[PDB]
RNA sequence: AGGACCGAACCGACUAAUGUUGAAAAAUUAGCGGAUGACUUGUGGCUGGGGGUGAAAGGCCAAUCAAACCGGGAGAUAGCU
RNA sequence: CACAGGUGGUCAGGUAGAGAAUACCAAGGCGCUUGAGAGAACUCGGGUGAAGGAACUAGGCAAAAUGGUGCCGUAACUUC
RNA sequence: AAUUCCUUGUCGGGUAAGUUCCGACCUGCACGAAUGGCGUAAUGAUGGCCAGGCUGUCUCCACCCGAGACUCAGUGAAAUU
RNA sequence: GAUGUCGGCUCAUCACAUCCUGGGGCUGAAGUAGGUCCCAAGGGUAUGGCUGUUCGCCAUUUAAAGUGGUACGCGAGCUGGGUUUAGAACGUCGUGAGACAGUUCGGUCCCUAUCUGCCGUGGGCGCUGGAGAACUGAGGGGGGCUGCUCCUAGUACGAGAGGACCGGAGUGGACGCAUCACUGGUGUUCGGGUUGUCAUGCCAAUGGCACUGCCCGGUAGCUAAAUGCGGAAGAGAUAAGUGCUGAAAGCAUCUAAGCACGAAACUUGCCCCGAGAUGAGUUCUCCCUGACCCUUUAAGGGUCCUGAAGGAACGUUGAAGACGACGACGUUGAUAGGCCGGGUGUGUAAGCGCAGCGAUGCGUUGAGCUAACCGGUACUAAUGAACCGUGAGGCUUAACCUU
């Protein structure tokens, strides 16, 4: 039984999920746009809104805790310079998922991950 | 929670300084004796010239364990170790005169009265 | 909830002192013999405490005739008359159950004066 | 005496002066609605149909508006019908409230049981286990056997096999209700009753007793 | 563990009954490009629900 | 000094689990034994079938051994199926 | 078999370490040619566990446990 | 007794309880002196027994992490009959 | 041209020649406890030591530790200790090779389930217009065990010793159901400590890897060892048995007529499934009230228009779940995530400052972080639609409309 929990095991371990977690957080966060899997996507929202939400509060505390969950500082520098501010309104929702078919290799359910104001 | 082959200390002047519980008497296929439940024993460990010897076979009562008693608010009380006061086969009446060590009012029935008044608390 | 939350609180106590894993307290509680009730003392260090509302709960653990006695109170049961901080204990850890292993002066704490 | 129809919002306890902690599940009793009275004449056996609670203009179909509009009560979340013992009467409309379960002392509660799944036959029926070790090949929680040899021949109807369990109507009886809150559309009910919170109830008065 | 009769052509069929396909039962039309998509998927042009939210 | 001690490479294979249409016609995993010797290993060489070789298990002699393999006698014979 | 096997020699970086052990790394090289989801039973490979502690079992099988350096200390027996 | 049928021999130890174990007894069914007899320190992946410690071995299972099992897509067996 | 043989484990099922519990007659039955037979198969019916054991002895339990059948039930379920391969040895027989219903030590247990069967779970069609719900309950299943203490009462009984039926009250054991409020376990998704090493340029702070590196704690959920509940009472008809009246048979006789007592068995009562109950049932509510062509004119086929109730699909999803299914929600919206606030857990972050040669300590500060929790919030994502499903529902008879 399941009941009440929260958390895709994605046929991976722990160690495996909260790094690619990791590299998919930072590439939504330089890219602003990305295809990845349905599931893969519902929880990269799991992980990537906190960050923009830490990143409106600019402490060095702050650039250290998204530092720590991001392991990269051109993510910490645009969420706490550009996403930061560029959220600063918003009460949650950064990002849509939006479904875009099936994968051709495995027909893996797609969907492009983006923030809500991606202006490119 | 005391079942066979468990060791349990003694809280008397008996003689006996470890016992083994060999039956959890009351049920068939009772599994467990809790405070204030007699046991069957034998002694494993015992002071010379004491009253008891070693390989004697004999009732208890469970005055303390490690799991504890459960008191009617929730509250549990739980002990070190488990231990016990060696009573006659026939009587069922301890052996010893002192009590050594607290015990519990799981105990305070016309059975064991002579426990709790010898008792250093409760 | 609200519904659970409002039934809960509206018996929990207000005079409950603030106290703190290893502070030595003395609990005061009632033990009914026959009808006549009286307070009995459990003083002792606090090894755990658990704060879940009305059901929080906090485990004292003394030592008596060299037997270590634990006893987990519901503190707001109305068998809890008083709690009482008698020595404040400067320790670094929610749960002492360390202390279970340790005896005399490997049991001691050090005292809070913050 | 018939039942009322509530949901389970979670358990707490219930402290009395003595000392007794007492669990209790809380059981929200909104005012039951009747929605239909079965007689003898026309349905062939005497039951009152009730809802409770509130389900969406939005959500409620066209057959269920009927009924509740014939009726002329606001439309509940579903439909519940309990069996009358000749002497209790009622009415299209009427509102019954917890208030019912004022006298009573102890009460009958049945819910769905929370859902186990797929089941082994450790956690179903009790099962136990086979040597963890001593030789054991891939056989540690499997059944064992499962009948005898060319005489029946066959497995027997109503062996205890692996597969669902709870997700079902279960009853726990004769609990001592703690308290009535009438007020506040809430029965208090001594010990834990089946289900999920947020669960739907229905609570009896007790058969036994 | 294995068959003691060869099972029939009728047998296969029967087991097959439930392999068919659903088709989609409806595809869905952009309000703004006209192209026919899975609901609640972009279109292959790039669109959904009217707003053009890709590069291509 | 040592057919000495602990322990890797190296050589082996006591237990257990896995696997038993295997990843594998004998392995894998965890542990286990020897580990300067009666050790181990490479290259080449010699011993040939009632023969070899064998610290001896009828063990091994190209996944084959109480008489190898291939060919021949040969369509052995088969009061049996 | 693009097979968890077998196959001799040579080269031998850094931190820790007695070490060619072990862990992490460098140089260099790989991610093992189906993937995507789900988070039933059961199987496998593992982690933890109240109280009890071999009551298991043919058998403590397996697990758990012990494990290092130095100082002290070390029985029976003995071919010393 | 790696030898004893009778046999779980008798007694004793150890255990609450011991067909095993140890010790002694002799009634050696059916030991016995280099197809060696009796001992024997050390050694043993040797056989049997005991204890300390340890533990999901067990009482009595519970939860968790992973690989499968289940679902989708692709490839696509087998024994049997 | 193979039906795997002892015992164990797992799971069991029937029989009754009944071990306990229940009901009873005789007793050399005072009572307590027994003895023996009759009825009764509802439920229940040990753990250990020794041995491969079945068995048996012994220890200690229990209300009792029943007897048998099921391939001496169960190896395509497990084990492999015994026993019946190859090794080796003792004794013994034999010149010997070898051998023993003698012993010893050691020694590969395969199978992805087609059918039946079973446990679960769905799809299809039917049930005669379609649809959404609520039900009746034919039938089926589950459950059905009992100890101890106290009162009645130290009474009835008995010379004493001891010591009741009947009825009653409470508390346990075992089994089962549910559940998580408590007590706990778990918690590789929370926090913290810490060893070694690498990296983020370095300091400081962090992260990776080393079984989650090792540990200490611990949310939710799941859960037992935790805590609530249950077995019933009662009714009906009976068993063995006890009787009333009562002839046949002037009497007697429980029986022939007739009448009544009488048990955990039976039927009910309690719980669960349940109209595929094709004998397909009932009740409530909802929807559909148009044109016509055709011809073997028949429950006929086709065209146009219409497309409902509702359903499904899709999507967000769930204390529901293998998949289906079930439930909740879909902007007229709290369905999920995010966000806010709280709680919870961890236990006083970082940075700066003070003290100290320094390790570190103190202060800012119960700080910082905080998963699944609570309460809220449309920020994100749940599309305007399309799709399926129709268009008043056979014949015959009868009654009511309307005797
Ligand atoms: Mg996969
Ligand atoms: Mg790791
Ligand atoms: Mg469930
Ligand atoms: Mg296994
Ligand atoms: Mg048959
Ligand atoms: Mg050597
Ligand atoms: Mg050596
Ligand atoms: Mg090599
Ligand atoms: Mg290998
Ligand atoms: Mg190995
Ligand atoms: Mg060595
Ligand atoms: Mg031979
Ligand atoms: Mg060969
Ligand atoms: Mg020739
Ligand atoms: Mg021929
Ligand atoms: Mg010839
Ligand atoms: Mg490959
Ligand atoms: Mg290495
Ligand atoms: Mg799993
Ligand atoms: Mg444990
Ligand atoms: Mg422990
Ligand atoms: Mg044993
Ligand atoms: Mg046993
Ligand atoms: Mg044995
Ligand atoms: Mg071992
Ligand atoms: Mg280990
Ligand atoms: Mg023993
Ligand atoms: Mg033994
Ligand atoms: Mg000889
Ligand atoms: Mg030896
Ligand atoms: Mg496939
Ligand atoms: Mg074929
Ligand atoms: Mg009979
Ligand atoms: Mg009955
Ligand atoms: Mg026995
Ligand atoms: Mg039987
Ligand atoms: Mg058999
Ligand atoms: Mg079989
Ligand atoms: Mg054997
Ligand atoms: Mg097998
Ligand atoms: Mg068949
Ligand atoms: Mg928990
Ligand atoms: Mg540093
Ligand atoms: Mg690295
Ligand atoms: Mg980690
Ligand atoms: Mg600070
Ligand atoms: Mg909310």
């Amino acid at each position: 039984m399941r009941h009440r929990k929260s958390g895709r095991q994605l046929n991976r371990n722990s160690s495996h999920r909260q790094a690619m977690f990791r590299n998919m957080a930072g590439s939504l966060v330089r890219h602003e746009i990305i295809k990845t899997t349905l599931p893969k996507a519902k929880e990269l929202r799991r992980v990537v809104e906190p960050l923009i939400t830490l990143a409106k509060t600019d402490s060095v505390a702050n650039r250290r805790l998204a530092f720590a969950r991001t392991r990269d500082n051109e993510i910490v520098a645009k969420l706490f310079n550009e996403l930061g501010p560029r959220f600063a309104s918003r009460a949650g929702g950064y990002t849509r998922i939006l479904k875009c078919g099936f994968r051709a290799g495995d027909n893996a359910p797609m969907a492009y991950i983006e923030l809500v104001d991606r202006s490119e | 929670m005391i079942q066979e082959q468990t060791m349990l200390n003694v809280a008397d002047n008996s003689g006996a300084r470890r016992v083994m519980c060999i039956k959890v008497l009351g049920g068939s296929h009772r599994r467990y004796a809790g405070v204030g439940d007699i046991i069957k024993i034998t002694i494993k460990e015992a002071i010379p010239r004491g009253k008891v010897k070693k390989g004697d076979v004999l009732k208890a009562v469970v005055v303390r364990t490690k799991k504890g008693v459960r008191r009617p608010d929730g509250s549990v009380i739980r002990f070190d170790g488990n231990a016990c006061v060696l009573l006659n086969n026939n009587s069922e009446q301890p052996i010893g005169t002192r009590i050594f060590g607290p015990v519990t009012r799981e105990l305070r029935s016309e059975k064991f009265m002579k426990i709790i008044s010898l008792a250093p608390e409760v | 909830s609200n519904i659970i939350k409002q039934l809960e609180q509206e018996q929990m106590k207000q005079d409950v002192p603030s106290f703190r894993p290893g502070d030595t307290v003395e609990v005061k509680v009632w033990v009914v013999e026959g009808s006549k009730k009286r307070l009995q003392a459990f003083e002792g260090v606090v090894i755990a405490i658990r704060n879940r509302g009305l059901h929080s709960a906090f485990t004292v653990r003394k030592i008596s005739n060299g037997e270590g006695v634990e006893r987990v109170f519901q503190t707001h049961s109305p068998v809890v008359d008083s709690i009482s901080v008698k020595r404040r204990g400067a320790v670094r850890k929610a749960k002492l159950y360390y202390l279970r292993e340790r005896t005399g002066k490997a049991a001691r704490i050090k005292e809070r004066l913050n | 005496m018939i039942g009322l129809v509530g949901k389970k919002v979670g358990m707490t306890r219930i402290f009395t002066e003595d000392g007794v902690s007492i669990p209790v599940t809380v059981i929200e009793v909104e005012a039951n609605r009747v929605t239909q009275v079965k007689d003898l004449a026309n349905d062939g056996y005497r039951a009152i149909q009730v809802t409770t609670g509130a389900k969406k203009a939005n959500r409620v179909t066209k057959p269920e508006a009927g009924h509740f509009a014939k009726a002329g009560v606001e439309a509940g979340r579903g439909l519940w019908e309990f069996r009358l013992a000749e002497g209790e009467e009622f009415t299209v409309g009427q509102s019954i409230s917890v208030e019912l379960f004022a006298d009573v002392k102890k009460v009958d509660v049945t819910g769905t049981s929370k859902g186990k799944g797929f089941a082994g036959t450790v956690k179903r029926w009790n099962f136990r286990t086979q040597d963890a070790t001593h030789g054991n090949s891939l056989s540690h929680r499997v059944p064992g056997s499962i009948g005898q040899n060319q005489t029946p021949g066959k497995v027997f109807k109503g062996k205890k096999m692996a597969g669902q369990m709870g997700n079902e109507r279960v009853t726990v009886q004769s609990l001592d209700v703690v308290r009535v809150d009438a007020e506040r559309n809430l029965l208090l009910v001594k010990g834990a009753v089946p289900g999920a919170t947020g669960s739907d109830l229905i609570v009896k008065p007790a058969v036994k007793a | 563990a294995v068959q003691q009769n060869k099972p029939t052509r009728s047998k296969r069929g029967m087991r097959r009954s439930h392999d068919a396909l659903t088709a989609v039962t409806s595809l869905s039309v952009d309000k703004t490009s006209g192209e026919k998509h899975l609901r609640h998927h972009i279109t292959a042009d790039g669109y959904y629900r009217g707003r053009k939210v890709i590069a291509k």
